[PDB]
């Protein structure tokens, strides 16, 4: 789930 | 605390037909992440749990948003791309049944009660803080946040619409319909992906991945 | 009126593992009809609408009943036939996932809050009077009955558990979980019917017919 | 839906 993780990280 | 004013702020901050709906959905997934970050206490949860809650809730969350956006639309939905999609168009594309459920169970009921943006925001936050989501490191913590949202919502309805004592229960009782339509939506998306005719963009695709 | 005492009375009046569950379900469908007839105003609805409400709600109604029946059962469910079915048995029959959802989202939550038979009865009546059921000759009439049930339930919780102001919302918020598990149950039943290994008795079979 | 109709009739 790379997109969601990247966006949540900041 | 869980102030309804912060929830309202979150909503305000983020404000063929199958292809168009899917494209709009992919676009709104980015916006959804930004919305969730604005809901009190969400960003304080473990990263893994934020992922779980959003993967569990995204389709219901997006459906609630476009349904409320469409309350002044006759027999149709307004996408975030600016495009109005009418019943006839959805029926002629083979998705009339699911489209009509959105209209009859969500849009028209939101219209009939004049569901406001604070109420919508709270329902969405309740959906977000789903303590039944599999894999949560601390379900009780998410349950606590949900409880705080529905306490604040009940207080809000009783203060703002005191002449409507059933209004709070009425809001919560659109959630089973939202759940069922959310599930039916996923079934369609998995099929579109399987057949392979409709383009599915990267974020929508990722949401369709196995956990 | 919609007296909670009549609803309680209705509940009290009616009080491999896949085969056993399916057999028990068929048996309880008969009892369900008798239960529904005891819910205030249901029998006054047009016959066609009584049919629609029961075809729409039966699986959620049965699931709620065996879930509440099982609150003093550790990691298992008590069927109406007297048979206790444990987690391990359901897992070893290939239905562990759906079984665990029943346990975690329904049974354990009913146990944790000590959901009572009046509350269960009311939730079931709310499920019964589903105004979103397709084909109803008068949806507003069914909506009116649902509203009366949830008014009486809120009054009951506030009187009986005044120290638990969130209890009413807490009850209503098991309904999305009930809806989703109900839908997953149907998917399994349709598959059992398709494969054709498990016996499906006549009433359960009829419920699986097209409208 | 013959079974349900028969049972509801009485």
């Amino acid at each position: 789930h790379k997109i969601l993780h990247r966006l949540l990280q900041d | 605390d869980m102030p309804v004013e912060r929830i309202l702020e979150a909503e305000l901050a983020v404000e063929d037909p199958v292809t168009n709906i899917c494209q709009a959905a992919d676009k709104q997934l980015f916006t959804l992440v930004e919305w969730a970050k604005r809901i009190p206490h969400f960003s304080e949860l473990p990263l893994d749990d934020q992922v779980i809650l959003l993967r569990a809730g995204w389709n219901e969350l997006l459906i609630a948003s476009f349904s409320h956006r469409s309350i002044a639309v006759k027999d149709g939905i307004l996408l975030a791309t600016g495009l109005h999609v009418h019943r006839n168009s959805a029926h002629s594309a083979g998705v009339g049944a699911i489209f009509d459920r959105v209209l009859t169970e969500l849009v028209s009921k939101m219209r009939d009660m004049q569901m406001d943006k604070t109420e919508l925001g709270c329902l969405r936050a309740i959906v977000l803080f789903n303590p039944d989501s599999k894999g949560l490191s601390n379900p009780a913590e998410v349950e606590a946040l949900r409880e705080k949202v529905y306490a604040s919502l009940e207080a809000y309805c009783k203060h703002k619409y005191p002449e409507q004592p059933g209004r709070f229960a009425k809001l919560l009782l659109r959630l089973p319909a939202l759940r069922s339509i959310g599930l039916k939506c996923l079934e369609h998306l998995f099929f579109f992906k399987l057949i392979g005719d409709t383009p599915i963009d990267t974020f929508l695709m990722e949401m369709l991945e196995a956990p």
